[PDB]
């Protein structure tokens, strides 16, 4: 059916909180001339 | 995971241990989409060559584990199975199409910290995400054998271009499934099967399960890629599973 909370990080997108290697996953989706 | 490096704490409170109860040994990884579901790959179930038919009495599976050795009680759980339910078109014999399954908790995982689940990809998502170059992290875990605990491992992987994924090995690949992995390094070792390749939506901010880790050709031997069940391909399938129960 459907999860609301889903893919949202207890202890870092709740936190504010961006981990060690997840700005090379954003700035790998910057490739978009 | 070859070529990684040390999760965070509560970092993919999704991961899941597929293990067998006797004798005790980690199968395979899963992801945690629901309090009642947990999803896999159907050759961590099935796979007739290697002398596996499980049923749910077979298995037990451990929630929001960060170091594998311990038994870290009052941060994990532990979960009994109801039903096993492998896709119908699950072909093991010739290629691992529709490599997926799906396994029903007995109790329901109570939502915590470090136990939380994760979002099955939609029409747009696949569409905007999947594409060769943007990254997905697969996490999983170095086996035993060699080598600071057993700390649940991670690394970030490009989605490798449709034709680069068929001139990279001999077998009839479908839609179903796509490929990732860098090119002439790291891939999802024996232990990490079945788990999930996630990706992080820039729009909307979630994490969101792309593809089940299906295969590897070896655990990473340059000039081949692992390949990854396509999620929301066979996204269809799920949904009518969890509405029927
Ligand atoms: C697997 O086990 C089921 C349940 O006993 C059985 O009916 C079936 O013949 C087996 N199939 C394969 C492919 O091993």
């Amino acid at each position: 059916s459907g999860e609301a909370d889903c893919g949202l990080r207890p202890l870092f997108e709740k936190k504010s909180l961006e981990d060690k290697t997840e700005r090379e996953l954003l700035e790998s989706y910057i490739d978009g001339r | 995971i070859v070529e990684g490096s040390d999760a965070e704490i509560g970092m993919s409170p999704w991961q899941v241990m597929l293990f067998r109860k006797s004798p005790q040994e980690l199968l395979c990884g899963a992801s945690l989409i629901s309090d009642r579901w947990v999803l896999t790959a159907a050759h961590c179930l099935l796979y007739p060559p290697w002398d596996k038919n499980f049923t749910e009495n077979d298995l037990l599976v451990r929630i929001g584990k960060h170091s594998r050795t311990r038994y870290e009680r009052n941060i994990e759980k532990i979960s009994m199975l109801e039903k096993i339910y492998i896709h119908p078109r699950y072909n093991w014999r010739e290629n691992l199409d529709r490599d997926i399954a799906l396994m029903k908790l007995k109790k329901p995982v109570a939502f915590s910290d470090y136990i939380h689940p994760v979002c099955l990809p939609d029409r747009e998502t696949a569409a905007s995400l999947l594409q060769a170059g943007y990254k997905g992290r697969v996490t999983g875990w170095g086996n035993l054998k060699e080598t600071q605990p057993s700390v649940l491992q991670v690394v970030n992987l490009p989605i490798v271009e449709r034709p680069v994924c068929k001139d990279s090995t001999r077998i009839r690949i479908t839609d179903n499934m796509f490929c990732a992995g860098y090119k002439p390094r790291g891939d999802a070792c024996e232990g990490a099967s079945g788990g999930p390749f996630v990706m992080k939506s820039p729009f909307n901010n979630r994490w969101y399960q792309m593809g089940i880790v299906s295969w590897g050709e070896g655990c990473d031997r340059d000039g081949k890629y692992g390949f990854y069940t396509h999620v929301f391909r066979l996204k269809k399938w799920i949904q009518k599973v969890i509405d029927q129960f």
